[PDB]
């Protein structure tokens, strides 16, 4: 007989600890594995992967529309969209990136904002889009806008544009949900010139907005997503 | 002098051309192939029609309006009739392949509209009754048909709702499956090569869809000015690798 | 040390450290090169 | 590892920012093709979201509840909860399910605890100390009928006994019929034209048996039990859009109607910050 | 006196771990072993011998005659027998094979049923035993039996044929208790030719059937026996 | 056709044997090329020789 | 590692990996080869 002592924490069950248990099954063969395309290693591998974001979250009930942003033939100056970068809410949150992010408590790294043009291919339009680094409020008026981080966009036979917001911050970490201290800034997009219609043709045009992380992307310290509750069991 | 944007596909004794191309996608960058040995079990010697079963069958034409929610189709269902594919298909008891799909919709420089053109492995779709009522069978194996997701509600039959992908989940996150997008300003066509994805190594062509192709128009269609208001999409995909085994007497489905 | 016999009993893997988005983030058939002309 | 790399002004005629997302592709696009910017190390490995820590930690699956009590007269022990069963699922509870249902196919062991406390909702003289046998029956396996069967002699068929207030916790090797579990199912167990739709007639598990050995004292104990289900040694294939919807039922995809809109209105314009 | 820290599970009983316990006879000995025919080490090794199959089934009370599959003289095209292989019921749950198959909830493996006939040696028949792979009816005439795992039997001199039922199957295990996506077909057997009696001879022949389970054979994860329970303790 | 303008056909070839196709759906099981209208004007189908017997008469 | 120091006390046995149907499925005397003739 060996002397031992017990400590503070004996017995207790720690759902997070991972130890060695007896198997109930002793003995057991399981099915051997085949082949199947598409294992997943990390949540890192597909929050990389773009998704639609339902930008034009202004409906009332929810509908394919909010996922398209609307451009007006020639307009000057103005301002096509705004939104702030809580990736954990608002636009963002349901959004793959939005719905991964919120399995975290904490993030850090660049993210990719594209859009793609789906007007007519004889219009033409040229874009800015701004990010405003956390300190400022969202711009106003492009002037304000083009101060910042920024891309003139124009549009052609390449459909896309990728606009990457790089990692500004003091602190080096982020919480998903809603911090001030840890806020990260705005987005916005302006006429650089102004969309142009073709003849015989019409009415509002539409970009399509996907998000996605860059490889410089971090997150930690998991924990619950508000995204899902329940107030019963369900039984079959 | 090769450009993203041409091409073409022979499978069997036909072929395909596309002058309008935005690449090609390979589900999970994978390419179909047979069913290996160390991956077997089943004793029986497989079938393998080749070129009669794998060749390119185009389904009925569908009309992209103004008011179109998208359509959705089943696979092996949707080929359950062409050719000897189908023949092969009831005789088996088990079958397994790989497709080529390739969707067509071309218009002019002056339209507007993007369909999103989308593979979803294992689809379970959900009943629009909410609890636990199921999905019943003719419901889910429309045939080259497919189902319009903007016909009604059905007893018996699944939900239609797009933003929801028919099961509980938001349109725009399809985008995680392989998919390619047709933006009538950029792109006329879009074809997806899908390896067999299941859990078996074979398994029965009739009692189990394992993949959804689904077409959603996503920028509404916008037509030149007194323009017909409305596109065709048409729809052609070939069977590819496929191999049958456990040959006898023939199934009997459902309705 | 594993203290039992069967392989489910022992605690939990070990990091993958596999990590390959590309078969869900560029999974066409024709490579595409960043800088390169997306169509050609 | 470098997290940026130090990059310059740019002239060029290669423009990375430009892509066709018709292609299906989702370009690699870094920082350092757009702005200026400078060295800087990533510091970190991506360790806690590999899918083993993801669906590492234990969630609760499962409460039931059975009583110690004198089944003196009682026509149903099951009906008096006398011993309650479960059928082993992993979708009954909604946290852990969602996390699982971002793959299409899983495979792993399981590791269970399961925790038992007891209530004695009316005067007691005192806390009695009772033992819980929990049975794994299998499909096929006679499933008892009374608190105290020839089934409970459960000779051929793993049990645990322990204490109410302890904990129990055991292993199981992954024992599905195919390679992988499947979290979705779009078949039929045949070709029937009336057979239920959906992964209901795949995870044919059978259920687990819980019942407590002791004979009644004076007072009734009313014993629940929590099992919680820990993944270890996790595959996982196919990642797929998250549930934005709620649940309704175990193994069917259905929600409710006349739900909510999932995706927040904006108070302000497009425009609004 | 080592730290020690006690974890969740600790004073459990599970039935099915192993480990060492002290020894209540300390240094004992054992009677020797001597040899004795006969040893079996693994049930595998006595579910490859064949055993008899009540397949006529249709008495009222138990009688040595189930085990009788009977055969007219005379009849052309029709069916001799027909049932399902749920192995772990129906007609075969009582053989060793079913009753071995219902110890464990899954099995795999290509089974082999076999036929000895007894009618007179001046008398022959042919007949063919057909297997139909799940996802069709049973048959219902020899040309929709035909067409699926089948074997045309000469009666000759050779008493017995022994027909295999490959395993055909999508998912690699089927359960013993009756599963319907894990079904695996139908047996039946019908007329090829017919019987024919020599002179002077008369009525019905039988055939015996057996089975029992080729070395392909796989069984797993022990559970507990329908086949026998009980009210009250026995006692001496 | 006007260079703005755009169009896909099928050609379809059906052996000896069947009937001349009388809807797509019964042209497309046999020899086709889908042709997408551009840039390139021109589409080349080619019968290949399917046959019995090694020559046909011309009459 | 064997705490105790009679033979009875140790854990279960370990796989016979024996296996050998022969003497229950042919223990004929004159060996029957499978292709040949039941009865010559
Ligand atoms: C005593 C005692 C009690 C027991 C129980 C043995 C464990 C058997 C349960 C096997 C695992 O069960 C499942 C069920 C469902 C799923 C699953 N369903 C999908 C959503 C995903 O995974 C996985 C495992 O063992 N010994």
């Amino acid at each position: 007989g060996l002397p031992t002592t017990t400590l503070p924490g004996s017995g207790q069950f720690l759902t997070t600890d991972d130890r060695q248990s007896p198997s109930a099954l002793p003995n057991y063969e399981p099915t051997p594995r085949i082949h199947i395309p598409g294992k997943v290693h990390n949540l890192l591998e597909i929050i990389q992967v773009d998704t639609l974001i339902p930008m034009n979250n202004t409906h009332t009930k929810d509908e394919v529309n909010s996922y398209l942003i609307p451009l007006n033939a020639n307009r000057q100056n103005e301002q096509v969209f705004g939104t702030n970068l809580f990736i954990g809410d608002g636009v963002f949150k349901t959004t793959l990136l939005g719905e991964i992010v919120q399995y975290y408590t904490h993030w850090s790294g660049s993210l990719r904002f594209s859009l793609m043009y789906t007007g007519p291919a004889l219009s033409s339009a040229k874009l800015i889009l701004a990010y405003t680094p956390p300190g400022a409020r969202g711009p106003q008026d492009r002037r304000e806008a083009m101060l910042g981080t920024h891309v003139v966009w124009d549009i052609g036979l390449q459909s896309t544009i990728v606009m990457t917001i790089p990692w500004t911050s003091g602190v080096q970490f982020r919480y998903t949900d809603p911090d001030t201290y840890t806020s990260a800034g705005f987005l916005s997009c302006w006429y650089q010139t102004s969309l142009i219609l073709p003849p015989e043709t019409t009415g509002q045009v539409y970009l399509l907005s996907f998000i996605s992380a860059c490889p410089d992307f971090k997150l930690r310290l998991m924990k619950d997503t508000q995204t899902i509750s329940q107030t019963v069991a369900l039984t079959e | 002098g090769y450009s993203d944007r041409v091409q073409q596909i022979t499978l069997g004794n036909s072929t395909i051309t596309t002058q309008e191309a935005a690449n090609a996608v390979v589900c999970y960058a994978e390419w179909p192939e047979y069913l290996p040995d160390v991956d077997a079990s089943d004793v029986n010697k497989t079938s393998k029609p080749d070129t009669s079963v794998c060749r390119f069958y185009t389904l009925d034409s569908k009309t992209w309006t103004t008011g179109s929610k998208g359509w959705c189709w089943k696979l092996p269902d949707a080929l359950k009739d062409m050719g000897v594919f189908g023949q092969n298909m009831f005789f088996h008891s088990l079958g397994r392949s790989g497709y080529t799909v390739h969707v067509q919709c071309n218009a002019t420089k002056f339209h507007s509209g993007c369909l999103l053109v989308v593979v979803i492995p294992e689809h379970q779709l959900a009943s629009h009754e909410g609890g636990n009522v199921s999905v019943k069978y003719t419901f889910t194996h429309p045939g080259e048909r497919g189902i319009d997701l903007s016909s009604a509600n059905e007893v018996g039959g699944p939900v239609k709702d797009v933003l929801y992908n028919m099961n509980g989940t938001l349109l725009g996150n399809l985008l995680i499956f392989p998919h390619q997008f047709i933006n009538l300003r950029t792109n006329n066509t879009a074809t997806i090569v899908i390896p067999y994805i299941n859990s078996v190594p074979i398994d029965s062509m009739t009692r189990h869809n394992n993949v959804s192709l689904m077409v959603i128009p996503i920028a509404p269609l916008t037509v030149p000015t007194g323009a017909t208001p409305s596109l065709p999409i048409t729809v052609t995909i070939a069977p590819m690798c496929t191999e049958f085994s456990g040959i006898r007497s023939k199934s009997i489905v459902p309705q | 040390i594993n203290y039992y016999k069967d392989a489910a009993s022992t605690s939990s893997a070990g990091q993958s450290l596999s990590m390959d988005p590309s078969k869900f983030t560029e999974p066409v058939k024709d490579l595409m090169l960043k800088g390169a002309p997306a169509l050609n | 590892t470098v997290a940026s790399i130090s990059s310059g002004p740019k002239h060029t005629q290669k423009v990375p920012i430009l892509t066709a997302n018709e292609t299906g592709a989702t370009m690699p696009v870094l920082p350092s093709d757009s702005i200026e910017t400078r060295t800087t190390y990533m510091h970190f490995n991506g360790s806690e979201t590999d899918v083993e820590c993801f669906l590492g930690r234990a969630a609760c699956v499962h409460v039931t509840e059975i009583q110690n009590k004198d089944a003196t007269g009682i026509d149903n022990h099951r009906e008096a909860k006398l011993f309650n069963d479960w059928k082993i699922s992993l979708s009954s509870l909604v946290q852990l399910r969602k996390k699982l249902e971002l793959f299409t196919y899983v495979r792993f062991d399981s590791e269970y605890t399961i925790l038992a406390t007891a209530s004695q909702p009316d005067s007691a003289n005192y806390s009695s100390n009772l033992v819980v046998q929990a049975m794994y029956v299998p499909p096929g396996a006679p499933n008892p009928k009374e608190w105290d069967d020839y089934t409970w002699q459960s000779a051929s068929n793993p049990s645990v006994f322990f204490k109410v207030g302890d904990t129990s916790r055991f292993s199981v090797p992954y024992v599905g019929l195919a390679s992988a579990y499947n979290c979705f199912y779009d078949g039929y167990s045949h070709d029937d034209a009336e057979t239920q739709y959906g992964i209901t007639v795949l995870n044919h598990m059978g259920s687990m048996a819980f019942r407590i050995v002791n004979e009644h004292d004076e007072h009734k104990t009313l014993v629940k039990i929590r099992v919680y289900h820990r993944a270890k040694h996790v595959e996982a294939w196919i990642p797929r859009a998250p549930r934005a919807l709620p649940y309704t039922s175990i193994g069917r995809t259905n929600y409710p109607k006349n739900t909510e809109p999932v995706i927040k209105k904006r108070k302000g314009d497009i425009k609004s910050y």
